């Protein structure tokens, strides 16, 4: 009985590893310094195309 | 975009199909004159072209098609191997393509009704660029969207694989060199590979990102040209890990950088394709301004003549030729 | 569990470029401090003006 | 044992034999569905067959059972490895024989099948003309009108 359950639990752990690899890769990914002007232009374009709704509190770019 | 010495095509060629890809013969021809090839979506046409620059009997341009071949999925890039023959009883043809299938296919031809095909396997992410890495070419280096630089044989086997930091947009052969290859990364990393020993020799760093298109100088090895951001950049070896010179190339997203196959100071750039009826900007060194501007209604392909300072850009069912200085 | 200081000296073989690898090590997340980087640049340049307050791109360019 | 001896035959592709076995296992499952989950469904991950091919096999099952709509949906599902030209031809010919012109047109438009043979062109123009795409049919006719096929 054990091995058949292992066959079923392998893909689920695989997808969990895929998600956690995703997050670890993202944490390892650097990001460039992009103007807040271009940031807000992309925000407006996305809101126009209906994939986002504008929400602004405080936007920072690190030094 | 660029606009300085704007003019019409010095030569205009009328074709029966829109131009997807088009480019000359680099070097090593069995006979005089420039072969050229353009592939569209289902057909690839090889044709020999003669100019009044070269021949006096040929007035203007005499373009004669050697062959139109029926291919499948649309060809998006074509790889010349500088070993082809035009003389004797057998013209050698061994040319590769990457199509709208992410795959690479090798075709050998002899004009004697024998043409067989070798489809070359892909990898993760589309084939961004592919060039023969020998001074005659027998092996092809390809860069793709997996940050791997994969060298293949004619049989389709992994000659080599180099692990890159980011997916490589461009791979370049050094005709002046011997198994000297460049691999260009979007992050702005230029890597020189000595394929003779598979030992990486030298690196370059670009401060303008993303980096997608570059070239060696054709008549010099210390000069490396490229386009990054919206400007064209030249590095001088061995004193740069940063732009030696950087001058605007195209205000919009400049796409292709090419060097004159007979000039070490004249180069060509293309604007961002189509849209504004894209311009070829022919630049001379120490000139941010382009010494020539030509108009092609869509930006598709950019080639330099084997020994003429002649630049060709394709467009809607047409080819456009502009001649420049030494 | 407190971090005393980032990892010490590294040795890199000749099967790769040391420059890119050492840049990655220098800019690895959670390591050193930026002021340490400007102070190092100033001291290795035999004294120089303050190179603080740099963006990501200009900082890497100056390094 | 005859199925088992297929493995003992000359293997052109382990994925082909895996797909055959997976199709047989799915046929077993649909012969008597018991319990809402099975470790037999873990076979494709056990033998490492791409999910593209898995969705493909689902489409093959549906097309065999003449659930053409669901078969087309599974095939047109993205991130699927492109199928081969012969089965393109047979699929489209069967669809036209059954009268599923809209479904065949959807197949052609999404998968973008290859055509470099007079027969391929004739089949594609047949689908397009049955679906009233006369303009593109004529255009491709003009494009591929060789001295031999015109």
């Amino acid at each position: 009985q054990l091995l058949h359950s292992q066959q079923e639990l392998i893909p689920r752990a695989a997808q969990l590893l895929l998600s956690y690899y995703m997050i670890r890769w993202g944490s390892q990914c650097l990001a460039c310094a992009v103007p807040v002007d271009l940031l807000e232009s992309n925000l407006q374009h996305l809101s126009v195309l209906e994939l986002s709704d504008s929400q602004v509190e405080k936007r920072r770019y690190t030094s | 975009m660029k606009q300085d010495s704007a003019s019409n095509a010095t030569y205009t060629v009328d074709c029966e199909d829109y131009v997807h890809v088009v480019e000359f013969n680099p070097f090593d021809s069995g006979e005089a004159g420039s072969l050229l090839a353009y592939g569209g979506i289902s057909y690839v046409v090889i044709a020999s072209c003669r100019f009044q620059e070269e021949d006096s009997t040929v007035e203007g341009i005499e373009f004669k098609t050697l062959k139109t071949f029926h291919h499948g999925e649309r060809v998006v890039a074509i790889a010349w191997s500088p070993e082809t023959r035009c003389d004797a009883l057998l013209p050698l043809l061994r040319f590769a393509t990457a199509a709208g299938d992410k795959k690479i296919r090798i075709f050998t031809s002899d004009f004697q009704d024998k043409n067989e095909y070798k489809v070359i396997e892909g990898h993760s992410g589309y084939i961004n660029d592919l060039v023969f890495c020998s001074p005659e070419g027998t092996d092809i280096a390809s860069v793709g969207d997996d940050h791997t630089c994969r060298i293949w044989d004619l049989d389709g086997k992994q000659i080599a694989m180099f692990i890159l930091r980011s997916p490589g947009m461009s791979v370049a052969w050094h005709p002046e060199g011997a198994f000297k290859l460049m691999v260009a990364e979007k992050t702005g990393t230029i890597r020189f590979y000595d394929l003779t020993t598979h030992q990486a020799i030298l690196s370059l760093e670009s401060v303008q990102v993303p980096l997608m298109s570059a070239d060696w100088c054709v008549r010099n090895t210390l000069r490396i040209g490229a386009v990054a951001g919206n400007d064209w950049i030249i590095w001088e070896m061995p004193r740069s890990s940063y732009p030696q010179d950087n001058k605007p190339a195209h205000a919009d997203r400049a796409r292709m950088f090419r060097w004159s196959k007979c000039n070490e100071n004249v180069f060509a750039t293309t604007g961002y394709p189509g849209k504004m009826k894209s311009q070829i900007a022919i630049h001379h060194l120490a000139h941010p301004q382009p010494i020539l501007i030509g108009t092609a209604p869509v930006g598709s392909g950019l080639s330099w003549h084997r020994r003429l300072p002649l630049c060709v850009v394709g467009g809607y069912r047409k080819l456009f030729f502009w001649l420049t200085e030494m | 569990f407190v971090n005393p200081l980032p990892d010490d000296d590294l040795a890199i073989g000749d099967e790769q470029e040391p420059q890119e690898a050492y840049l990655e090590c220098l800019f690895a997340p959670g390591r050193f401090t930026i002021a340490a980087l400007q102070k190092a640049i100033q001291i290795l340049r035999k004294g120089s003006g303050r190179v603080l307050d740099l963006s990501w791109e200009e900082l890497k360019k100056e390094v | 044992h005859a199925l088992l001896d297929v493995y003992l035959l000359e293997n052109a592709d382990e994925m082909s034999k895996h797909a055959i076995t997976i199709y047989f296992l799915l046929d077993i499952m649909y012969s008597f569905p018991d319990k809402p989950d099975s470790s037999i469904e873990s076979f494709p991950t056990a033998f490492f067959v791409p999910g593209s091919l898995i969705k493909l096999i689902q489409g093959f099952w549906l097309l065999d059972h003449n659930d053409y709509q669901n078969s087309v949906d599974c095939i047109l599902n993205p991130a699927s490895s492109r199928v081969m030209s012969w089965q393109h031809s047979q699929i489209i010919e069967n669809l036209l024989c059954h009268g599923d012109s809209r479904q065949a047109l959807r197949y052609l438009q999404v998968m973008k099948p290859v055509a470099t043979t007079s027969k391929e062109v004739k089949l594609h123009m047949t689908v397009l003309l049955a679906n009233r795409s006369i303009l593109e049919a004529w255009n491709l006719q003009r494009l591929h009108s060789s001295r031999l096929n015109v």
